[PDB]
């Protein structure tokens, strides 16, 4: 809501309920960063992969989005703008004006907490077991896993899917899809199928590796 | 998910094969491998493409192994399978096209009308031939390529020449073992590689002057090709699955009715090509 | 022979070939010690028949006799 | 060190042309393998078949043993 | 080659002459295979690059002496 | 030990073989990167030149594919 | 100094080339190619002689005429 | 002692050829080497049988000196 300059993400993935530093150094987007922080500290984030330009193009952005209310007002126009913002509720895309600047509405800025908890924490515990067995095969591709174990009290399933879906790197663009999705059960079963194909190709890699050692 | 992993392994083999091998056509090799599923081609052909696909992944030298695999994929996806010209169903339209060639002289053009009149009357719930290709014979300048040109107009097909003067080997007919580069098929697979249809015409040239004087008989493989179902089982030394050469129409030019090899004197029908009159030739130099 | 020849051309039910015709054939178009020359000549009859029918159907029953010989 | 890496990756070539060869390296090898265990033949001839059986499960660009053995 | 020099002058162009005598392969007609360094093109490309105009004149010397042993 | 020695001999072969001359200088890349654009080729020749222009600039002396592309 | 470094290099070239089966032992078709060029003859002799050098290497020397060519 | 040594070669070579390409050599090498030293034979047989005992343990395709040895 409250139409903003739009910050085209192609190198930073924010978290709901957690601060994340934004790294924008592109010339036609850092002016949007400055004007959005001057827009009562509200930043509108839509990713792109349609060919990477510094323009807020309506043809390069998707129809999915996420909000960002700013938690630290700092800009550094001598390089990459160091600013730490936070999402508390994700959004979608409603408007398209050819930029600069693209003026668009997201959604409201508020906290979301789950109503049901039983099937919610069942699928949360399945997803946490899936990450904790995947991160064992991700030991060669090392990423620290204490970052999930300190946020276990947050029982928001879409936020934890935004966390674990961030804590596994299969494709940044599909992580931009999941990070901007409205639906939670869709992104949860999506991350389950992704950990499925990941651990299955891990085991195929072990099969080929033993095949190679035996051929040796 | 499993296909994500399998085509992920294909992306791994692309990532490795753009690091080693003969690589100025190896992305082209990757396109032809992609063109396996894109050229409509049979499942025996798709399976021999699985064979050469498991002969791919040349994670070794650019020494001929990657190159010969590229050539195999080339000769796969560029000799057309499953693509064809919509033929004419008429000898009346064919006569309409032969109204224009050299006037057609009304001697052999009616013979071609006979042979197509029975073959626009193809019955047996198929297209059986059990028949020759109706070979031709005359001096070389007269309208060999021209008459075959007009017939390819008539069917709305294409016409093409491959030659056999001074050929003596089935090694010149069939290719060899693709185990080094410089291995190619013989002529005929390239002649098909020229057109983009599984129903073209081929004009065999001067075949009575294919005189075998080394190992192998070319006349053997050629009487195999001339047989109307053995062509459908015909393959060379370079290739695995025989190309369906029953859907392909043929025609042949020679000059001598006596130095033709002997099993080729069956499965044949001679039409002796004329040595034209002055007045018709004059009319051609006037009008065309 | 002639059933195989109407199997070659495809003039099934189209063709009447009598047998004075066959006598005229062997007495005039094949002098050898086999059946192959009869395959050749009856093939010529079969081809010229497919020509006369696809240009236009005059009947459904076609009497070949000892009198239509140098036309097929 | 280079040719070491070269052997490493052409082993990857062979094992990834394999892809869990319980199916097979290419699946038609166990389709002609069952012509061993499903065709009623004499014991010495099927015995040299069973001795050829242990030499099976090879590709084409790798070992060309089943290349002749399937045909055999 | 006298005739060729005055051709290029009389065309106001550039003359260049190379030999195709004794060639057996696509080494000097076409280039070598692209899988190695030490592939160098045909002599025709050499005649192109060594001369400077889009419309040159190329002379091919001893063309009756080109035959085949390998590379077609 | 003897076959390991013959191995070592055949690689000392290539190590001596790459001696006697060495390539340096890296302003040739800037020169040819100009001369692609500074020799105005048609879209056939400018397309193949832009291909070699995109292929290089990672190595042009190293890998055996970019060396013959550099001479190309 | 250039001749001396190339002398070190050709030194080790002959050192490795020595211990590799003596340059194919100077095999038969090598020396047959030699002897024609090792005797000074009229030139068309050398022509048809390297011709018949190339005419071999395709039979099995059970051939009762290409062997007569080897004698020639 | 020579016969005990040939027994040890007879045992070890069939124990290894039974697992390998000696299955394509059928392991009749050290089965018919039992006819060399493990049957009461003259010294004519022992002499010839040594002359083709040295021809044991061979390659099995391409003019084999193992099969003609066991036949001998």
């Amino acid at each position: 809501r409250l139409e903003l300059p739009v910050i085209p993400l192609r190198n930073t993935v924010i978290l709901p309920h957690t601060t994340t530093p934004v790294d924008v150094g592109r010339a036609k987007s850092k002016r949007a960063v400055e004007e959005a922080m001057g827009a009562d500290r509200l930043i509108f984030l839509v990713a792109q992969r349609d060919p990477e330009v510094d323009d807020p193009a309506p043809d390069d952005l998707y129809t999915w989005g996420v909000q960002a209310v700013v938690k630290q007002a700092m800009r550094l126009p001598d390089g990459t703008l160091q600013v730490m913002v936070e999402a508390r509720a994700r959004a979608q895309v409603t408007d398209y004006i050819p930029g600069p600047y693209l003026r668009a509405r997201g959604e409201v800025f508020s906290e979301i907490f789950p109503i049901d908890e039983a099937v919610v924490r069942v699928l949360v515990e399945e997803l946490k077991e899936a990450f904790e067995k995947y991160v064992a095969n991700h030991k060669s591709l090392r990423l620290d896993r204490y970052q999930l174990e300190a946020v276990k009290g947050t029982s928001d399933p879409a936020m934890l899917a935004d966390t674990i879906a961030y804590h596994a790197t299969w494709t940044v663009a599909e992580k931009q899809e999941i990070l901007e999705l409205t639906d939670l059960e869709a992104r949860l079963k999506k991350v389950l199928g992704l950990l499925s194909r990941d651990l299955e190709r891990f085991e195929l890699d072990k099969r080929v590796a033993q095949r190679v050692k035996e051929q040796m | 998910d499993t296909n994500q992993r399998e085509y992920y392994l294909r992306e791994q083999m692309k990532a490795i094969q753009k690091e080693l091998g003969g690589e100025d056509g190896l992305s082209d090799l990757e396109a032809l491998r992609k063109k396996i599923e894109e050229v409509g081609m049979p499942e025996a052909v798709k399976t021999k493409a699985l064979k050469e696909l498991d002969r791919l992944e040349r994670m070794q030298q650019g020494s001929p192994e990657a190159t010969v695999a590229r050539t195999y994929l080339d000769w796969l996806t560029e000799v057309p399978w499953s693509k064809a010209d919509p033929e004419v169903l008429d000898i009346n339209h064919t006569r309409q096209v032969l109204d224009e060639d050299h006037y057609g002289l009304k001697d052999v053009k009616e013979r071609i009308l006979e042979y197509l009149a029975v073959r626009q009357l193809t019955q047996g719930l198929d297209v059986r031939n059990k028949a020759p290709i109706l070979v031709l014979v005359g001096p070389p300048g007269v309208g060999k390529t021209s008459l075959g040109r007009s017939i390819a107009r008539s069917m709305n097909r294409k016409f093409h020449r491959i030659s056999l003067g001074g050929v003596r080997d089935e090694a010149e007919i069939r290719g060899h073992r693709r185990t080094y580069i410089g291995a190619m098929p013989g002529k005929l697979i390239h002649a098909m590689k020229q057109v983009g249809v599984i129903n073209p015409v081929i004009l065999l040239d001067e075949i009575d002057k294919m005189s075998s004087d080394w190992r192998g008989d070319p006349a053997s493989a050629m009487l195999e090709v001339l047989d109307p179902e053995q062509n459908n089982t015909f393959t060379d030394h370079y290739l695995d699955v025989p190309y369906d050469l029953s859907k392909v129409f043929f025609i042949t030019t020679a000059n001598t009715l006596q130095t033709i090899p002997r099993p080729l004197l069956d499965r044949m029908e001679v039409i002796e090509i004329p040595g034209y009159t002055n007045m018709e030739k004059q009319a051609i130099a006037r009008q065309y | 022979l002639w059933p195989k020849q109407v199997r070659e051309s495809g003039m099934e039910g189209r063709i009447e070939v009598t047998d004075a015709a066959i006598l005229r054939v062997i007495s005039e178009y094949t002098r050898e010690a086999g059946v192959r020359g009869l395959e050749r000549e009856l093939g010529k009859i079969a081809r010229k028949g497919a020509k006369f029918w696809l240009e236009g159907a005059w009947e459904g029953l076609r009497t070949i006799d000892a009198s239509d010989i140098p036309t097929y």
